[PDB]
RNA sequence: UCAUAAUAACUUCUCGAAUCGCACGGCCUUGCGCCGGCGAUGGUUCAUUCAAAUUUCUGCCCUAUCAACUUUCGACGGCUGGGUAUUGGCCAGCCGUGGUGACAACGGGUAACGGAGGGUUAGGGCUCGACCCCGGAGAAGGAGCCUGAGAAACGGCUACUACA
RNA sequence: AAACUGCGAAUGGCUCAUUAAAUCAGUUAUCGUUUAUUUGAUAGUUACAUGGAUAACCGUGGUAAUUCUAGAGCU
């Protein structure tokens, strides 16, 4: 239609942002960056709508101009910067660090992390091949390209990133018995152990997982994200992604409420 | 039919009124950018040769160099042409311009002095006007004053004086911030 | 297929980038390297027919010894027309469901595909075709296998 | 009822208040004075009028003497 | 030019090289002593400040 | 016939920084000498992001007083090129005689933009959808083009027709 | 201030005339292509610094008429 779009209509924004249908007609329209538009976490939504540090749009950019907030150790100054999975958000003046990770309902949640854990990351690998001059390289899920990798590393694996020097320090193979977290689909946010994998020539292979409570589910290969073999490397949020049914949630809700008061 | 005479050497210009046609007969049928002798204009013009630079039609349209016609023609003037100032990138507009052949129809001629004559003009060649700006680039400053490779080009720049409105304070000096 | 001659045209027919006039003779098992006929394997459990590797025909649209890759849907049908040159028409039949009357009706569509000289195709035979890039105005599929006759 | 609910902001220093507060709130407290301006249409009308002048638009009376 | 009348321009272009040579020598030593003065001022001041 | 590498050559032929701002520092042969930090703006190739253009499968209302249609001057396919960001009867030459149809083609009507969906209800249905969300098209009617990463743009230009 | 240079003005907003396998819906492909901007990597083959123009500005004009423009002098 004679060029690219630059506006986002409210009621068309991604659902997992939890935006009220009233109070305006438009949406933040995340800018282009390392993460897809459909599944990203704009910085203005995080600062203003979740932490509630900034009252409105005008004061949200006032914080950013002071270079107070940074992601992955580098300061970002645009309010609609697309953050995504595994990203580390650090605010030094207030003194806490955040990691963007899904809960069991398929949306981003606030998750405190310690300073010692806020200095590394991990990401799924997308492709491995030879570049210009014969130098091997690989690219991760957040558009990080690194030259001279370990020849044992193949596609679909995960690598631990220093995030200070951008160097791979250890990796996990993609095979049965690994611990994985889902990033897309209806089973979004669940955590399980890979049971076995079935492949179909012509694309769209599927993997079968198993929950901690002996529940079973399946997903496409593009939505499985290995985060460990045992004792996952990152710190999982509260609930650990067990996906209680609706019956237990109301049972747990009243039990917790009456026990406290 | 008025005449616009300019003196590039002295930087002076003047406008005169001419109503007698036989003095202007020798200008007819000449082309834009040609050489003509100013003798028929008057006794004071002896020894002068003039260059035809341009003119304006009676309706106000200007002369355009490169089109051979005594009448005026419609053209599709693009960017970089003479009588067109585009308002937008890539814009092309159709306009009308008058030819480069001198004729009785035009209202004003523009011409300049090429060679000085023995006599002087009362209001044109008896006065001079100074230049406005000196050189600003580094190499041009060196060439103007014939300095050597290392002669501190900073010290040789031209600086004028200006004073405030009514403060009663002393005037100060202004300099051109040498580039390169 | 039946082809009288291989070079029967204005130009000279040859596989691209297969060099044929070398002073020194070297014998190699590789298909295209030594200077002999080149061919590839399509995949998806499709086996190269014997006629392709040892034949002399030249075709730039055959999935074997050609410059076309097969990717997309795989379909089946019955041939109804074989009266063009290296092109056939297949008939596909299915059943459409009408919800109000709770029963089905018959429908059919016609498809055009490219047939290689490796196969020999007659009327009323079942074939398996694979999708490829547009080869003509109405040809987007290529013949892959000919099912045995009853 | 006899109950009322609102919002409150507490600032570290008076200078920090004027740096982050919107101007319209300052006028309410009396700290700052109001801005005097013309109507929205008059400002727009003047803006389009200056698109027909090129260079030193402040004074443009030099063309009054062309008619003599 | 408006900045300098004609007598100024030819006076500056026709200045004899001896005057120009003196100017270079006068300027080169002026900066050298200026640089040396700043060099000694800072090195001594940091010593007394550190001591007291 | 992928990534990448090597050899013989080629080109009105590219790119590989003559650009800008803060800090005032460190060496000794003390020369208006040498070295040194963090940013801005650019730059060749690969990757990513917002995309865009084409493309596979199946699905639309009434009408036979519409039963045969398509190829003058491409209608279906083969081959060598031309053109395009690329595939392609998209176009130019040469050679075959094909393609759709009673499982409703082809043509005529539509007080017809399509869809998510609105109204009315035992179940099965009937009817409406210009209109806040998504996709397409247009700026009085037709055609042509400049600039640019992106337009056959009209709060851009050129011509004819109709108005003024 | 002015003016040159860079970027945007191809998004929004309005309307339903044309359109009956066409638009469109769900589902595939690009091993058949272009891509400003954003993000991550990445290029050893006079020099202590090269050359001519032009606008703003000064000054002289034309036409009943327009966001029309002429010729002359600086950077
Ligand atoms: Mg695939
Ligand atoms: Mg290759
Ligand atoms: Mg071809
Ligand atoms: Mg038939
Ligand atoms: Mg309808
Ligand atoms: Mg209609
Ligand atoms: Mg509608
Ligand atoms: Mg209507
Ligand atoms: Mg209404
Ligand atoms: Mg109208
Ligand atoms: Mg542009
Ligand atoms: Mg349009
Ligand atoms: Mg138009
Ligand atoms: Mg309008
Ligand atoms: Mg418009
Ligand atoms: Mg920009
Ligand atoms: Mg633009
Ligand atoms: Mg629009
Ligand atoms: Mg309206
Ligand atoms: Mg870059």
């Amino acid at each position: 239609a004679r060029g690219p779009k630059k506006h986002q209509k409210r009621l068309s924004a991604p659902s997992h942002w939890l935006l009220d249908k009233l109070s305006g007609a438009y949406a933040p329209r995340p800018s282009t960056g390392p993460h897809k538009l459909r599944d990203c976490m704009p910085l203005i939504v995080f600062v203003r709508n979740r932490l509630k540090y900034a009252l409105n749009y005008r004061e949200t950019k006032a914080i950013m101009m002071q270079r107070l907030v940074k992601v992955d150790g580098k300061v970002r100054t645009d309010i609609t910067y697309p953050a995504g999975f595994m990203d580390v958000i650090t605010i030094e003046k207030t003194g806490e660090n955040f990691r963007l990770i899904y809960d069991t309902k398929g949306r981003f949640t606030v998750h405190r992390i310690t300073d010692e854990e806020a200095k590394y990351k991990l990401g799924k690998v997308k492709r491995v091949q030879l570049g210009r001059g014969g130098v091997p390289f690989l690219v991760t899920h957040d558009a990080r390209t690194i030259r001279y990798p370990d020849p044992l590393i193949k596609v679909n694996d995960t690598v631990k990133i220093d995030l200070e020097t951008g160097k791979i320090t250890d990796f996990i193979k993609f095979d049965t018995g690994a611990l994985a977290m889902i990033t897309g689909g209806r089973n979004m946010g669940r955590v399980g152990v890979i049971t076995h994998r079935e492949r179909h020539d012509g694309g769209f292979g599927i993997v079968h997982l198993k929950d901690a409570l002996d529940n079973t589910f399946a997903t496409r290969e593009s939505n499985v994200f290995v985060i460990g073999s045992e004792k996952p490397w990152i710190s999982l949020p509260k609930g650990k992604g067990v996906k209680l049914t609706i019956a237990e949630e109301r049972d747990q809700r009243r039990a917790r409420a009456l026990a406290a008061a | 039919m008025k005449l616009n005479i300019s003196h590039p050497a002295n930087g002076s210009q003047k406008l005169i009124e001419v109503e007698d046609e036989r003095k202007l007969r020798h200008f007819y049928d000449k082309r834009m950018g040609a050489e003509v002798a100013g003798d028929p204009l008057g006794p004071e013009w002896k020894g002068y040769i003039l260059r035809i630079t341009g003119g304006n039609d009676k309706q106000g349209f200007p002369m355009k160099q490169g089109v051979i016609a005594p009448n005026r023609v419609r053209l599709l003037l693009s960017e970089g042409h003479s009588c067109y100032r585009p308002r937008r990138d890539g814009e092309r507009k159709r306009k009308s311009v008058r030819g480069c052949i001198v004729g009785p129809d035009l209202s004003v001629l523009a011409l300049s002095i090429v060679k000085q004559g023995e006599q002087d003009i009362p209001g044109l060649t008896d006065v001079v006007h100074p230049k406005r700006l000196g050189p600003k680039r580094a190499t041009k400053i060196r060439r103007f004053f014939s300095l050597s490779k290392d002669d501190d080009v900073r010290k040789y720049v031209i600086r004028r004086e200006v004073q405030p409105k009514g403060e009663g304070k002393k005037p100060y000096t202004k300099a051109p911030r040498i580039q390169r | 297929a039946t082809e009288l001659t291989v070079q029967s045209e204005r130009a000279f027919l040859k596989q691209p980038h297969i060099f044929l006039n070398s002073k020194v003779k070297v014998k190699s098992t590789r298909p295209g390297k030594g200077g002999r006929r080149w061919y590839k394997d399509v995949g998806l459990g499709f086996k190269t027919p014997k006629t392709a590797i040892e034949g002399h025909y030249i075709d730039k649209k055959c999935p074997f010894t050609g410059m076309v890759s097969i990717r997309g849907r795989i379909l089946t049908g019955r041939v109804v027309s074989t009266k063009m040159h290296r092109t056939i028409i297949i008939r596909r039949e299915y059943l459409h469901y009408i919800p109000k009357y709770n029963r089905y009706e018959k429908r059919h569509k016609n498809l055009a595909a490219h047939v290689s000289p490796a196969f020999r195709v007659e009327e009323g035979d079942m074939v398996v075709v694979g999708q490829c890039r547009p080869l003509s105005k109405t040809v987007r599929f290529n013949v892959l296998r000919v099912l045995p006759r009853t | 009822g006899g109950k009322t609910t609102g919002f409150a902001l507490i600032y570290d220093s008076p200078e920090a208040l004027k740096k982050f507060e919107p101007r319209y709130r300052l006028v309410r407290a009396g700290l700052a004075a109001k801005v005097e301006k013309a109507s929205r249409q008059q400002r727009k009308q003047r803006k389009n009028r200056l698109k027909t002048l090129r260079g030193t638009a402040k004074v443009k009376g030099a063309k009054a003497k062309k008619e003599k | 030019i408006v900045g300098a009348s004609l007598e100024v321009i030819k006076e500056r272009r026709s200045m004899r090289p001896e005057a120009r040579n003196a100017a270079r020598l006068a300027a080169i030593k002026e900066s050298k002593e200026k640089k040396a003065a700043a060099q000694a001022a800072k090195k001594a001041e940091k010593a007394k400040n550190a001591a007291a």
